[PDB]
């Protein structure tokens, strides 16, 4: 009905019309303050300049990285071997999601850039308490990152025996992680830097440097 | 014994992308309540502007090429002019171009209609069919 509908759209626009004006009046991002989100796309980024200002801001190096690589089905396996990680952190955790697909091949990619395995956290869908996946031989009910380290956590700021292998939250808007990996986070490193690769918009923290090309 | 906020800013101002962040280095959130890639930048809302002032209201193909170059929804200009003159139908202005000095009265001259009419809502004026 076309009053029907000629009558929706100056509704609509009403929205918009308010939105904008809020916007000019400071209505706040969902996104945290303290968050330092970054566009790019790590094979053009250059990790100098990443490296450079944490370097000068903090005289430090990240305490914690984190992944989702793009795996194809879509960067090169290649590409993501060969970003320079190492450069990215020296005296801390590592930590990465591995599909089934590729849950070996990303223990070697950690051991490449040095790391050394020490744990997997599990990650459980409930229904709301279980998961329906298409497994090639198991079906599968969580996908599990996996940690790495390199040097002294002897050190005060990581905390031992802080955080839960498991993990038990419900999926929003897959591929989307549990929000309490940066509680755990906190846990095992309490206010430190942090940093994350391969970044969507909903995941961004405080704290945390975050690099995605839908930033 | 750091301040994590401070830290924000210098990274923000010469990591992150000029929409992303104000020049002081805070980050502004008007880029991020808009999806994409769809953030619509000062810079361009200048082109607005000026593009009424060159081809006039309802022109937007014509106005489309020179000032936005795919480059923008249909809509958003129509929408966004909407604001520029205060009214929220615009069927009135169309196809008659406008200075930037005109479009600022307009606008002045509408709201104020509006507020003494008691009919505007969200700082537009809103029009009787
Ligand atoms: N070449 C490239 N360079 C950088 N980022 C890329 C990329 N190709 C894909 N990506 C990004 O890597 C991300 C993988 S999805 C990441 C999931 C996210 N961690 C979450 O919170 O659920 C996507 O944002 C994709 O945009």
């Amino acid at each position: 009905l076309l009053q029907d509908i000629e009558k929706r759209i100056l509704h609509y626009k009403q929205l918009f019309f308010k939105e904008q004006n809020e916007i000019a009046n400071g209505k706040r991002s969902m996104v945290p303050d303290n968050s330092i989100p970054i566009c790019s796309d790590v094979t053009k980024l250059n990790f100098q300049a990443l490296i450079d200002a944490q370097m000068r801001h903090a005289g430090k190096m990240f305490d914690v990285i984190m992944m989702d690589p793009p795996w194809q089905l879509s960067l090169s396996d290649e590409k993501i071997q060969n970003m320079p990680i190492q450069s990215l952190q020296q005296d801390g955790f590592i930590f990465v999601w591995a599909i089934n697909a590729k849950y070996r091949v990303t223990i070697k990619m950690i051991e490449n850039w040095g790391y050394k395995l020490v744990d997997e956290i599990t990650w459980v869908k409930k229904t709301v308490k279980i998961a329906k996946g298409h497994g090639f031989y198991l079906q599968h009910a969580k996908e599990s990152c996996l940690i790495g380290v390199k040097g002294d956590v002897d050190n005060g700021r990581f905390k031992k025996n802080i955080a839960s292998d498991v993990i038990f939250s419900e999926r929003r808007g897959q591929s989307q992680k549990p929000e309490e990996i940066y509680q755990y986070i906190n846990q095992l490193c309490p206010n430190g830097n942090y940093l994350e690769i391969f970044a969507r918009r909903n995941n961004l923290h405080d704290n945390w440097v975050s690099i995605g090309n839908e930033l | 014994p750091l301040d994590f906020t401070q830290y924000a800013k210098n990274m923000r101002k010469d990591l992150s992308n000029q929409d992303i962040c104000l020049e002081d280095g805070a980050l502004n959130h008007s880029y991020f309540l808009t999806k994409k890639g769809q953030y619509w930048t000062p810079l361009n809302q200048k082109a607005l502007q000026r593009g009424i002032e060159l081809f006039g209201v309802g022109n937007w193909k014509e106005i489309n090429y020179d000032e936005f170059s795919g480059k923008a929804n249909i809509v958003e200009l129509e929408l966004r002019t909407c604001m520029i003159l205060g009214i929220n139908d615009i069927t009135e202005y169309y196809g008659k171009k406008i200075s930037e000095e005109e479009q600022e009265e307009i606008k002045k001259s509408n709201i104020a209609k509006g507020k003494k009419e008691n009919k505007l809502k969200d700082n537009i004026y809103q029009k009787l069919q």
